[PDB]
């Protein structure tokens, strides 16, 4: 939410950089401070200066890919799921990791195989109402978020349905995630 | 650098811890012959940790202690077979190699079996310091002259008697091929009880372990034995022979015959079979075919063995088999003339 | 090779027109590698890299060109061959290509120039295709060749050529007798023998080629009369041999030449020799012979386990088949 | 760097490109109907229109008008299509890529079904590059591959692409492009651009776009580059090192006339020049084609030798069929043997010689 | 859509000519001649597969073993639905690796779960590695009393001579163009779907006796059209006309036209259609009137009524003048290339034919 | 069901056994039976011979239970153990996964142990010629200062990949191919023996057909014998071979050299009706006429392999004059240029074909 209104340059920094700013963060140093320029943006964290060229070029959309209706929530503990989805995978798909999901609702349900045999089953809750999502995603990519959420209640807005499901706090908003489902 | 001759090997070895008992040739008979007996007497003299490394083309190097004083847990000199690189140590090697000599190669008692070096590497700096210290054995086969004289010692080897009567006609069938010929001597001696070579026995079974040369084929043809030729080519077939190399061969002696041919209708045969080479059996057959051949009908044979060269080479066409058949006729011209449409 | 002036104007049409966008991005430089075009191309990666600054210039001054001069410009490639081939492979390819959206990494455009485009791979200029026909931001490339002809089609869909001949034979020869010694006639026999490209008519008076191109056609003289070839097995059997087979058919051709009377020949180094040809030797030989002399030429390049020689060899008793008569004398066809 | 128009001027609609009714048909027909293949093969040369029935058909599959004979201009889908980023759309240069290993990522990725689009294209070009396995592996979803997953499969050539693969592709074989439909075209597009045009230069394009049109606007673009704006003759005539003289006829007499020096010394120059021998060539070679055909019509032909005509005329009756035949399959032989020759020059030279020899 | 997979063969009715193969495979399935390994070599239209569904299915049911034409039980009918267990499919993609050949070496231990008989199939073989091919040596040699492993090799030629001295060899081999043409009609009929024997003769012709491949071109005909399989869109996007272009025109040269040929070159250039396309046509041609000189027999299936046309070249023209022509045309077709343009080489090849034509050539001064 | 498989023995199982590969099975126990066995060996040579039959025959005389003899022995069950894996001593360890440089340090760490059983370790390495450069140095270790207990037992069927160090280090016994009657003979016995039931034709027809590995032999006589009802019939045999053979262009070549018309088409449409190639039946016929043209210009031009078929090549050749033969031949050689640009191969070879004809 913070942050100004203060001009957004094209301050596309990389995949590394964000690494050690992330590291400048942590309540630690001074509040991470920046010029965001087109140029370059000058940071302000640590004893560092941190500074990129920015590769300069656009950051493909990010409003779009916001699920058709997001909206079931799946008010669940970010964390438990996360647990759950953990055991769940192991006999899960055992290449991209993509957990099949059918929330039953309030509850959760989840049903995994692992085509080479065997099968993960949770039981779980979240609430969740509206009907069963039935999506699977790639947990893989999931549980990254869940722990990159910092947010335990993470309701999830999902549209119930084998399609995109964003997940955010449930608790603020700030962090939203998508991930999408898998094969149709 | 010292060249030895395998036989002689002892001299340098045993006098003294030779560096570098470099057994550069290419028998491998010889070069087997000298690497074992640096070993024999290394391992004997208390350089039993005998390892083998090679040298690669690569950098290469591994042990390259040569004193440090590592070892206590386990002192000892080591030796170190060096097999080289086609022609021998290069870069990083010769390196490593003048490293060595710059130190008292402890624990690293070299033995370099291999080749010839290149000349290059002969004036590299590391084979220049190993001189005098090293030895060089000469591992390079008999000309067809030498090879029975060597043969003859070598049947006493076997010390069965052999037959120098066998011995001449192992000379030139293996000509140049001491390591079967020697296998062959011993393959035979098993075979029978009394394994005693001679001539008349060493027909009845012959090593299935040792070649009939090309020369069987083309010398059939020097004559213009336009079928003696021909059947140890049916054999050559049999044998699954590559036909590239009776085809290089058969290319050396027919160039070889232009060339002599050339001058040789005014230079008398043989001489020149051997002041150039034929061998000294084939030279008769040799002077003949300059006389038999003539250079013009000479001309078109050599445009079906290019031809035929090419089908092969270029174009892996495998009936080389069949275009040798006209060719035998068209270069021979039967052991008369009698050349005709190229195939 | 290097800087030539005659690489001057068109790097500043070049530049020019990259400077007004006009100028594509891409380019062709048909000449030689061997005519300069590799200075020619750094020197346009000199200022294209840097950004293009300046109207023209090869960028003597710049960060751009001095760190490309230092060429830890990043902008900067020279995009050579692979050296685990010696052809410029695709993953070459894919790498500077793909540290190009990312951007400039350090500033001025990038300049990312083929030393010899004539030299890429087909995994690599599959891969060029896209990269050479789209423009990524701040790209200029720079492709070199022998002649356009080192390059493929698709490719040269979207190359904006800039032809560039050989300059003239007279400066090609100017240019070619400033730096080697020995006539003019065997600065243009060999220039003329080189399709009149310099660059490429430079190499022979390097080496004994031209020396054995000397050698060569004392033998030969021999040999044309004496029906005796064979002597020339060596005089053309070398690592130069096509060259020296090259050496060799400029002056068949050059008595077939006088069988159609003509006083031009292309090895003007000699016209006495050439005379001779035509003078033992029907054209109708000649002709079928000079085909051959190629095709030598092409065989110690084109078989397999060729033995150079041996071609050598066959070629010249066959020679002296044809001298003799009866000995059927082709003409070339079918 | 700086801007190209073959692209530029890929289609919208099947009109902006000429050519390939059968397909362009083929295509507003398919995409119209349910007719609808996940499997398409468009096969013609480089951008003659493999890739822009492929457009087409993009923007009509990813016509946020559904499906349709035109891709229903805009929609979003449709004119993101030919923009950046469409994730619907997902192309690919398989020209890079020749690794198998390429092929075998590809595949995976068709599962994540887009959070907004509604056919999960697919665009490979240059298919013919990768390897073998790469192909083969496409097989199995060229038959059945998830919903909204597509394979508009492009290429220049089907050659390097297996039976199995065009046995499961519509095959849309894009015929090449005539010299005119392309001069138009350019003709049309030109005259668009302000440079003037150049009609000369127009033709001198037409025929030199070779049947692809991609090229043909490439060749423009190039023109313009190296004549610094304005489509000129000359600066096409030349930048084509085309000769625009009938010194092909000239050489051909002067064969004809045992005229070895003359035909020779010309040459030599026009290499200095390294002026274009095949142009030459091909000129010649007509022209004898011709004149055997005044032989047999001086009417019946559907010659383009007129300028000349008399003189085909004269040369076709007073040459006997057979001479023109031989001529022709003279300097037939040559050309395909010119190259062979180590400067080109040289093999010019031959086929003349040879021709020279024959009279 | 892939009418090419829907319509493939199932059961022995769907196995066109081969019959001495299903009359064999029926036969060896009665009387236990059945030797463990059989080989199916052929074409990709037959499919080499078909036949092998159809010897499983004959090799187990769920009714003892007796040969069947098509599905029984489930067995049967699984192992032809591709549902069978013992069933064992072998194939690639970018699978190209060892591991895959071994599982199969270990069910022979195992018996047919379900099977009267183990019953692996393999497709081609030949992407597979150096490994496999030999791996198969050892478990061939000497197999189990219990496991039938139906290769399948396109060319038996892959396949090395120990285990193939063994091989119960059976070969596939192409199909007609009217058998393919008697054909695409039958299962257009089935699914209806117009058509016209010309547009199926210039399909039927055009699919190199790869039914499949026949159907992969009645496809894009549906397609570029909307469901039609008219001449033009199949003649277009197949880019060929008809044998009575040429044959008119050839009509024309014989007849040493220099006009009708003009003409004829002329309509060739106009139909968007290919020169050497009528080159071709126009070889064979020569050859089959020179046919019908020595027997009366050998005409088309693009003919079924210029017979005539033919019967009559071949009486009327020397086979000298065929043989000219055939040959004049055939360096056209070489040399086309070098031509300065196809219709040029195309129209100059005929000046040629003419200008040395063996009745006359054109006018010579 | 396989029925009868006789492609698993008949091959050296035991010193004799196999009448055919003598070459090296009399030297091999002379050698073994005697104490004058080297460290290390080289077999070579055809399948068929046996190969590995070879080797593990070796291993038993040196690991009998009747000590160190060459001398057979069924009672000795580690003779038994030998002739399989079964025995201790021998380890059969392949070559196929030695290949890299530690794969070999261990089967070292192993030349440190006794024959717990025979009498020399024996280890048989068969089809050695699959090592890298690094595995090479490593195995030379034990032959250049050679531990006996240890015998290295090496079968490949190519010597080449294995370095002249290690050739010239071990003693190679090479296996020769099988001849018609060494093959005709084992079986005839053999199946004699294993009351199995040989129409003797089909044995010199089966012994002819595959000369040079006597495990073909057996390959061959089990489809026979699928196809016999268990017996080596000579109508079996015939019926294998017509299986994987055709002869369109000898029969070609005598219709078309006699101008028969449409024996030529029938024929053509024969060779179409079982297929053949076009192309390589042009070539076929080329081959043919050669085949004569050099009957003509030497009987040696038929090699003793030849015999076999020497009587029609001998005869054609002799019903024909040379000439024609060349002219014939340039017929053929012109239409196989045609094919390519002959809409159909096989027209391009009619056609070709009906050009023949008018030299009759």
């Amino acid at each position: 939410p913070i942050g100004q209104s203060l001009p957004s340059h094209s301050v596309i920094v990389p995949r590394k950089g964000v690494i050690e700013l992330m590291r400048m963060l942590d309540g630690g140093d001074n509040p991470l401070r920046v010029q965001i320029g087109s140029n370059n943006i000058r940071a302000h964290v640590g004893d560092f200066i941190f500074t990129s060229k920015l590769v300069d070029g656009r950051f493909p959309d990010y409003r779009r890919v916001l699920p058709k209706n997001p909206d079931k929530h799946l008010e669940a503990g970010c964390d438990l799921l996360k647990q759950a989805f953990a055991r769940a995978a192991i006999l899960s798909n055992e290449k991209f990791r993509g957990v099949r999901l059918y929330v039953s609702e309030n509850q959760l349900k989840i049903t995994a195989n692992n085509p080479e045999q065997e099968e993960a089953e949770e039981i779980l809750d979240v609430t969740y109402s509206g009907a069963e999502m039935e999506i699977g995603f790639n947990v893989s990519y999931v549980l990254d978020v869940l722990n990159a959420l910092k947010c335990e209640n993470v309701r999830m807005m999902l549209t119930d349905s084998v399609s995109s499901v964003q997940i955010e706090d449930a608790a603020s908003q700030s962090a939203a995630y998508v991930v999408m489902p898998m094969r149709l | 650098m010292i060249r030895l001759y395998p036989e002689q090997l002892r001299a340098q070895l045993n006098e003294g811890l030779r560096a570098a008992y470099l057994l550069l040739g290419n028998d491998p008979l010889l070069l087997q012959e000298s690497q074992d007996a640096v070993r024999q007497v290394a391992a004997a003299q208390g350089f039993e940790e005998h390892h083998t490394f090679s040298i690669d083309p690569n950098t290469d190097w591994n042990a390259i202690f040569s004193l440090c004083q590592a070892m206590s847990l386990f002192a000892s000199r080591q030796t170190l077979l060096l097999l080289l690189p086609e022609n021998g140590p290069n870069a990083a090697i010769n390196e490593q190699l003048l490293t060595l000599t710059g130190l008292l190669h402890d624990d690293l008692l070299l033995i370099v079996r291999g080749n010839k070096l290149s000349k290059a590497q002969e004036n590299a700096a590391w084979f220049t310091a190993l001189a005098n210290r090293s030895v060089q054995v000469t591992c390079q086969t008999p000309e067809q002259a030498q090879l029975p004289r060597w043969v003859a010692a070598r049947a006493k080897q076997l010390n069965l008697e052999l037959d120098d009567a066998a011995n001449q006609v192992l000379c030139y069938c293996y000509e140049g091929n001491l390591l079967a010929l020697a296998q062959a001597l011993e393959r035979l001696s098993l075979l029978w009880p009394d394994g005693k070579l001679t001539l008349p026995r060493v027909e009845q079974a012959v090593n299935d372990a040792a070649h009939f040369t090309p020369f069987h084929w083309v010398d059939a043809l020097l004559m213009g034995k336009s079928k003696r030729a021909l059947h140890i080519l049916q054999q050559l077939r049999l044998e699954g022979s590559e036909p590239v190399i009776l085809l290089r061969t058969l290319q050396r002696e027919l160039l070889l015959l232009v060339n002599l041919k050339r001058q040789s209708a005014h230079t008398p045969l043989r001489a020149l079979f051997d002041k150039h080479r034929v061998w000294q059996n084939r030279r008769g057959m040799m002077g003949e075919a300059l006389n038999r051949l003539s250079q013009t009908q000479l001309r078109q044979a050599v445009q079906l063995l290019t031809r035929t060269e090419l089908t092969l080479k270029q174009d892996y066409g495998q009936s080389v088999w069949a275009e040798l058949e006209g060719l035998s006729l068209l270069l021979c011209h039967k052991p008369l003339a009698d050349v005709f449409i190229d195939g | 090779m290097r800087w030539y002036p005659w690489l001057r104007p068109d790097f500043e049409k070049l530049v020019a027109s990259y400077q007004a966008g006009r100028g594509h991005h891409a380019l062709l430089i048909q000449a030689l590698p061997g005519m300069g075009d590799d200075a020619l191309i750094y020197a346009l990666s000199r200022y294209l890299l840097c950004q293009q600054p300046q109207g023209h210039k090869s960028c003597g001054h710049c960060r751009g060109c001095q760190l490309m001069q230092a060429g830890t410009h990043p902008d900067y490639y020279t995009l050579a061959p692979e050296k685990g081939k010696n052809t410029l492979g695709v993953d070459a390819v894919r790498e500077v290509t793909e540290k190009l959206n990312e951007h400039a990494r350090l500033g001025g455009a990038k300049v990312v120039w083929v030393t010899d485009a004539a030299l890429l791979t087909d995994a690599a200029a599959n891969a060029l295709l896209k990269t050479l026909e789209e423009p990524p931001a701040e790209t200029w490339f720079f492709l070199a060749t022998r002649e356009p002809e080192r390059l493929l089609a698709t490719l040269r869909s979207r190359c904006r050529l800039h032809y560039l001949a050989p300059p003239p034979e007279q400066y090609a020869v100017t240019w070619l007798s400033r730096e080697v010694t020995m006539s003019q006639d065997a600065l243009l026999a060999a220039l003329r023998l080189s399709a009149g490209s310099p660059g490429a008519a430079l190499a022979l008076f390097q080496g004994d080629n031209w020396q054995a191109r000397e050698t060569l056609c004392q033998a030969l003289a021999y040999s044309v009369p004496s029906g005796d070839w064979y002597s020339l097995l060596a005089a053309l059997n070398h690592e130069q041999a096509p060259a020296r087979l090259h050496w060799l058919a400029t002056l068949l051709m050059d008595a077939l030449k006088r069988h159609h009377g003509a006083a031009q020949v292309t090895n003007v180094d000699v016209p006495g020799l050439v005379a001779e040809l035509a003078n033992h030797l029907s054209p109708s030989r000649l002709q079928a012979i000079l085909g051959d002399v190629c095709h030598i030429r092409e065989q110690l390049m084109s078989v397999t386990g060729i033995n150079r020689e041996l071609l050598i060899t066959d070629l010249l008793l066959r020679i002296e088949h044809y001298l003799q008569p009866g000995v059927v004398l082709p003409v070339p066809h079918l | 760097s700086y801007q190209v128009l073959a692209r530029k001027w890929r289609p919208q609609t099947f009109a902006d490109v000429v050519g390939q009714e059968h397909v362009l048909t083929a295509l507003a027909n398919g995409l119209s109907l349910g007719r609808i293949h996940h499997a398409y093969l468009f096969s013609g040369t480089r951008g003659v229109g493999k890739t822009s029935i492929a457009r087409l058909l993009a923007k009509g599959l990813n016509c946020e008008t559904g499906i349709t004979a035109t891709p229903c201009g805009v929609c979003d889908n449709c004119r993101e299509i030919e923009q950046g980023r469409f994730v619907d759309l997902i192309e690919i240069d398989a020209a890079s890529r020749t690794k198998v290993e390429d092929t075998r990522d590809l595949l995976d990725n068709v599962q994540y079904a887009p959070a907004r689009g509604r056919f999960k294209v697919y665009l490979i070009d240059e298919v013919h590059m990768l390897s073998r396995h790469s192909f083969n592996a496409l097989l199995k979803t060229l038959e059945e591959p998830p919903e909204h997953v597509k394979f508009l499969l492009a290429t220049t050539d089907p050659q390097k692409l297996p039976v199995t693969i065009l046995s499961r592709c519509l095959q849309f074989h894009l015929k090449a492009l005539d010299v005119e439909q392309i001069r138009h075209q350019l003709e049309h597009i030109l005259n668009e651009e302000h440079i003037a045009h150049e009609p000369r230069a127009l033709q001198l394009l037409a025929r030199a776009a070779e049947g692809s049109l991609r090229d043909a606007l490439s060749l423009t673009d190039q023109a313009i580059a190296s004549g610094d704006g304005q489509v000129s003759t000359q600066a096409v005539s030349a930048m084509l090192g085309t000769l625009d003289d009938d010194q092909a006829l000239s050489l051909v007499e002067a064969m004809v006339e045992a005229n070895g020096e003359r035909v020779m010394a010309l040459i030599n120059e026009a290499a200095a020049r390294g002026i274009e021998w095949e142009a030459l060539l091909v000129e010649m070679l007509g022209l004898l084609h011709r004149i055997a055909m005044v032989q047999l019509s001086p009417a019946a032909l559907g010659n383009d030798m007129a300028a000349i005509e008399l003189r085909m005329r004269e040369l076709a009756r007073t040459i006997p069929p057979t001479d023109i035949q031989l001529y022709y399959q003279t300097l037939l032989i040559g050309r395909k043997e010119l190259p062979y020759a180590p400067d080109r020059r040289m093999g010019v030279e031959m086929t003349l010689l040879r021709a020279l020899a024959f009279h």
